């Protein structure tokens, strides 16, 4: 049909809803019910006002009439609450199943992907975007099937009684599509992407603030108030033009509510009179049958003019589809599950033939790597930030899919399952994230039924008991929210603690000790280098001086393993490691 | 909502645009009561007095009437859309402004204390303040001000009848939000708490994905977030549990309004025993007057967030500033000579033109000195003079003019590369711009869109080593005559620090530079050197001083 942006998203959360198609039945069968009590009250109205008015009949006389209109409020009322909790169903099993698919597909991707944008990003997309699509659902969408439900069963109603009064409001039904048709629909793409200038200028208004600071010592306090001042009315001012079009369809409903009524009136009005004498089916015009026209003339509208009041409910859930279609369809390259598995527990080793590490957008991270690491002997990677050193830890890790030929025991990484391959290794990592409750908990990670002997044991192999006491429940003390409770130095410990409980085939260390303490350096290294003596071990540091006892270096540069050799040669070579070691011990 | 008190002052800059906004909802409300009244009064009049009364009938008063409350509603609501919205940006941006102005003069020490997700709840408070007007507001008083004008209005027929249509909407307007409100206070409370704690396992479980599934923990800790999905949905079910409540009542206090109408009116109108057309009249206005209640309800439970977005607000602006500027008249120098006293007690004295480098390990102990330096909060030890006077005498237009600062976290504005650079220099010709990129060795961002690159969250993010030349870049722009190095050439590798430090002393030769380093590349070229633990100088001197003393930066030389 269209090719506008607005009408490609608003066509995504549509497929979306089938999910509940059940609940949006449900509550599509009960506008038709209001429909009909709707009418049902307007009936009993008009009935009404006709003896009094006309009959001189007095009202306890009519307590027959009164009855049956009490319970058509009353049904209306029950028939209102039954809708609205049908409605709210229909959006929560919708968002219950986006955010699964989206958790589903972020858990896919794997941490390669998960690191590529801010912790905050994700449950923005995940809790804020997937919630804001809520009242499309469980208000936008029923009532958009209200909208013509009740206006069609309002006028086969009037019908019968009075054709005139049935064409002065079916007169008006197809001009409010013939107006969306001609400008309407143009200017709601153009709401949508002043609904992206709004959230444009959000971020705008965020960065002056992330930059006070900046802004702070450069003295452009006053000149920043003027730039916030300009970017706020170029918006309002652009935004206005587009909302001068946008209004009219709300002005239109309007006229042409405020037409029918005028019109139902004036025709009832002098059909009275006699001036007017079409209309009726010749059996007389009665006050009866002016009042249910006249009742039921705002009914008619009144489920356009509703939809208008749910327009942001609509607006908000395209922008959030705006980031939940392209995040589903974005191309990503999962590294290859097998269904191989290792045959001993012994240590692993690691050949790798022109091998190239792969991101999943597609980049490539690490160049033509060959390197090999027989059963037990620890190996070190080094070289410049950014030199593709974690792509390698990542790879074998099973995180990042790779082109070339990596071989665990004479077994190609791609055709080991990833579940059982993953029992066999063991990575303390680069900015280390206890993930559970309590400090406890994060030890136990590695397997939770553990004997409270080898609990304590790593725990004092880790050097973390020395500092329990600190705490102030111990080891149950909760870590809270990125473990600001644990400092970054002894946070570092509980995560060795985490890896030496459990044994392993491979050990991977990547930056361990980088940014701790003097302190948490020294009992972080003292546990890592006698625990790298047990297995296979690929660490990554900076620590140029200290690793003058590990069987290999790789010095990795652009990708690529530039140096290879013992630190006792390559110190003294006066190559690429040399040039490192010397930079290294500038630092103080 | 005595909170709101700071910030319904700010309407006074537009009150008349506000003030137009909320009578023009007014006007259309009143307009769609008139016309339906005014229908159905015309229906019953026009049906008793029947074709007998047709001459005498006069009708062409109504029709004007018809007329005027058919364009007066059209037009009203066109308006009433127009004017709110534009005077609901007009909010937003004085919000915005005042915030940003309150938010500064504190800008260092105040919000310190997780200072990124701290700004996020800024961002969102001022868009929830932006709410208060055509959220609440206008609601609100539009309801009030229609029931008056219908209780009012429609007394000069009947006393008792208008007093019971508009005791019923009376009492709806003020009894039942706040019935509501109260009601759900319960689940409202419940709804903020399993929202957090799902927030804190999702993110805790996408930070630690590598350690979940390494570990072999990633699926049982999906569940217990999925759990918390649960009760949150089931919290979340029980808000509309309410809320379906609310609009099944306001429906039926409605069909009481039009029972009551029907029956009292049956009764009489005034002294009329019987009330013929005046009977439509007062159900007709009962029918209509209930659509100005509808958003009332509603709008009373986001005053709940606007209130407490604005304790919040007010928690941080209304905060006291470390420091105090004096509103004097200074001329900046030339040459700027800085001396300390006693500030855990150090004393230095740097004389104007003369490098200094200062040897603190990190960690052991943090160079604040830099930040007080900038007048970032007041030194407690002692005093801190600059050109032979005190730093506290200079107001801030002269002191920001008199020192130049490359911080360690380089802040990258989402902006062009121009305006990340005309924050240095407010004006600056667009070659004498570029010069300066070529000698700090930025010549590749000149390559493609030089200038008018987009730099931060549109696009271009920059390298660490790229990312500190452009803090030296804006150095060099913001001529000044002391320049405060904030660890340059940290985290970069040996060929990029190497050729910043070479880039410092030969652009930075005429100026007072004190730098700031726990490294030991290049520190022949200062003189001077400070090295200090824990905020204690152990010794200093030039780097010829140091080797021959055998002091503590001889033994760092030889990697002890
Ligand atoms: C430009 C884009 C846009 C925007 C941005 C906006 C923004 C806004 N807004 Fe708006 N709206 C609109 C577009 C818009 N808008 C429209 C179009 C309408 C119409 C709808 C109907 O029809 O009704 C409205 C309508 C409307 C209204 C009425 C309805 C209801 O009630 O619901 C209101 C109240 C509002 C508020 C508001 C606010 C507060 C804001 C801030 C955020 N809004
Ligand atoms: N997931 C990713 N997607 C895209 N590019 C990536 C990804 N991870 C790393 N890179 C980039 O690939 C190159 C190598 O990065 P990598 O993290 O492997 O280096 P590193 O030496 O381990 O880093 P550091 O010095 O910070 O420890 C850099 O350009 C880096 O930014
Ligand atoms: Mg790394």
């Amino acid at each position: 049909m269209n090719k506008s942006r607005q009408k490609e998203l608003t066509r995504w959360l549509k497929q979306q809803s089938v999910i509940s198609q059940r609940w949006l039945n449900i509550s599509r069968l009960l506008g038709f019910v209001s429909g009909i009590l709707i009418i049902a009250q307007a009936w009993f109205m008009a009935r009404i006002l006709q003896h009094m008015i006309m009959e001189n009949i007095p009202r306890e006389a009519l307590l027959l009439p009164f009855t049956l209109l009490v319970l058509t409020f009353v049904l209306r009322a029950w028939v209102v609450w039954l809708r609205e909790r049908v409605g709210y169903h229909a959006g929560q099993h919708i968002r219950f199943a986006i955010r699964r698919q989206v958790l589903d597909r972020l858990q896919q991707a794997g941490p390669a992907w998960i690191q590529g944008k801010p912790a905050g990003s994700w449950a923005t997309l995940v809790l804020e975007q997937i919630d804001d699509m809520h009242d499309y659902y469980a208000r936008y969408l029923p009532q958009m099937a209200l909208a013509v439900s009740v206006p069609l069963l309002i006028v086969v109603a009037i019908f019968p009684s009075n054709w005139a009064a049935a064409l002065i409001l079916l007169g008006t039904a197809p001009l409010i599509p013939l107006f969306m048709a001609l400008v309407g629909m143009g200017a709601a793409d153009a709401n949508r992407r002043n609904f992206l200038a709004l959230a444009r200028l959000s971020g705008h208004f965020l960065d002056r603030l992330r930059g006070m600071e900046t802004l702070r010592i450069f003295g452009r306090g006053e000149a920043e108030i003027e730039s916030i001042r300009s970017a706020s009315e170029d918006f309002r001012q652009r935004t206005m033009e587009v909302l001068r079009l946008a209004f009219l369809s709300s002005g239109i409903l309007e006229f042409f509510t405020s037409l029918s009524i005028a019109l139902v009136a004036v025709y009832f009005g002098f059909s009275y009179l006699g001036e007017l004498d079409f209309g009726h089916y010749d059996t007389g015009v009665t006050l009866a049958a002016g009042f249910l026209a006249l009742i039921l003339a705002p009914e008619f509208f009144q489920p356009l003019r509703d939809l208008g009041t749910f327009y942001h409910a609509k607006a908000q859930a395209v922008g959030a589809a705006d980031s939940l279609k392209t995040f589903m369809e974005t191309p990503l390259a999962h590294p290859q599950r097998g269904e191989a598995e290792l045959a001993s527990t012994d240590p692993v080793t690691i050949e790798a033939e022109e091998l190239f590490i792969t991101s999943p957008e597609g980049k490539t991270l690490a160049g033509p790597l060959n390197f090999t690491l027989p059963a037990g002997q620890r190996a070190v990677l080094v070289g410049r930030s950014g030199s593709g050193k974690s792509s390698l830890l990542n790879a074998l890790s099973g995180f990042l899919s790779y082109q070339g030929s990596l071989r665990i025991n004479g077994i190609e990484l791609r055709d080991l399952s990833p579940e059982s391959w993953r029992k066999h290794l063991s990575w303390v990592g680069q900015n280390p994230q206890l993930p559970a409750a309590t400090l406890r908990d994060n030890v136990l990670l590695a397997r939770p039924d553990a004997s409270e002997q080898e609990l304590q044991a790593a725990l004092d192999n880790a050097w973390v008991s020395e500092f329990l006491p600190l705490l102030p429940q111990g080891v149950d003390t909760p870590v809270g929210d990125q473990a600001a409770r644990l400092s970054v130095g002894q946070a570092q410990r509980v995560a060795v603690a985490r890896a030496l409980l459990n044994p392993c085939s491979l050990l991977l260390l990547d930056e361990p000790a980088a940014s701790l303490d003097a302190h948490s350096e020294q009992r972080v290294m003292e546990a890592l280098n006698a625990a790298s003596l047990r297995q296979t071990t690929l660490m990554v540091t900076h620590q140029l001086e200290d690793l003058a006892d590990w069987d290999v270096i790789w010095v990795m540069q652009d990708g690529r393993i530039i140096e290879q050799g013992r630190y006792a040669e390559l110190s003294v070579a006066g190559g690429p490691f040399a040039t490192l070691l010397a930079h290294r011990q500038e630092e103080i | 909502m005595r909170a709101l008190l700071p910030y319904l002052a700010l309407y006074k800059r537009h009150k008349w645009m506000l003030s137009l906004g909320i009578v023009l909802a007014i006007v259309t409300l009143l307009a769609s009561i008139g016309l339906l009244t005014l229908s159905g009064w015309f229906l019953s009049a026009s049906a008793v007095a029947g074709v007998a009364g047709l001459y005498s009938f006069n009708y062409m008063l109504p029709a004007a009437g018809v007329r005027g409350a058919a364009i007066t509603r059209t037009a009203g609501r066109y308006f009433e859309r127009l004017v709110s919205h534009d005077a609901t940006f007009r909010v937003l941006q004085h919000l915005r402004i005042y915030t940003f102005s309150k938010l500064l003069p504190l800008s260092p020490a105040g919000l310190a204390r997780r200072q990124g997700e701290l700004l996020n709840r800024v961002v969102a408070d001022v868009d929830t303040l932006d709410h208060l007007y055509l959220r609440v507001i206008s609601p609100l008083v539009g309801a009030f001000v229609v029931i008056m004008v219908v209780t009012i209005g429609l007394s000069f027929l009947d006393f008792t009848l208008a007093f019971t249509l508009g005791g019923i909407m009376l009492l709806t307007l003020f009894l039942m939000p706040p019935l509501f409100y109260r009601a759900g206070k319960s689940t409202g409370q419940n709804l903020t708490h399993l929202r957090g704690q799902y927030r804190q396992q999702l993110t805790a479980w996408l930070q630690g994905q590598a350690e979940l599934t390494i570990f072999g923990a990633s699926d049982r800790y999906r569940t217990q977030l999925e759990n918390t999905e649960i009760q949150w949905l089931e919290a979340q079910r029980r808000q509309s549990e309410l809320t379906a409540l609310s609009q099944a009542i306001m429906l039926l206090i409605g069909a009481l309004a039009v029972i009551l109408m029907l029956w009292m009116a049956s009764g009489g109108v005034g002294g009329n025993a019987q009330p013929g057309a005046l009977i439509a009249l007062f159900v007709f206005c009962a029918l209509a007057a209930f659509e100005a209640l509808a958003p009332v309800t509603g709008a009373f439970q986001h005053l709940g967030q606007v209130i407490a977005s604005a304790v919040r607000i007010s928690d941080l602006t209304d905060q006291k500033p470390e420091v105090t500027f004096p509103d004097t008249q200074t001329r900046v120098a030339d040459r700027v000579s800085l001396t300390l006293r006693d500030v855990k007690g150090i004393s230095l004295q740097v004389n104007a033109g003369e490098h200094i480098a200062i040897l603190g390990r990190t960690g052991c102990g943090k160079s604040t000195l830099l930040q007080q330096l900038t007048r970032a909060w007041d030194p407690q030890q002692g005093e801190i003079l600059l050109n032979d006077s005190p730093i506290a005498s200079l107001n801030e237009a002269a002191l920001r003019q008199t020192i130049s600062v490359v911080p360690q976290r380089v802040h990258l504005f989402s902006a062009t590369l121009r305006d990340n650079l005309l924050l240095a220099s407010p004006g600056s010709s667009d070659e004498a711009l570029s010069e300066i990129l070529r000698r700090v060795g930025l010549e590749k961002l000149l390559e493609d869109a030089g200038l008018n690159s987009w730099l931060g969250e549109g696009g271009r993010q920059l390298s660490g080593g790229e990312l500190r030349r452009l803090a030296i870049a804006r150095a060099l722009l913001h001529d000044a005559p002391l320049v405060l190095l904030d660890e340059p050439t940290e985290g970069l590798d040996a060929t990029t620090e190497s050729q910043i430090l070479e880039l410092l002393a030969e652009m930075m030769r005429e100026k007072t530079v004190l730098m700031v380093t726990h490294r030991l590349r290049g520190l022949s070229r200062f003189q001077q050197i400070i090295v200090m633990d824990n905020g204690q100088i152990i010794e200093q001197g030039t780097h010829a001083e140091l080797l021959a003393r055998q002091g503590r930066y001889y033994q760092f030389k030889q990697g002890l």
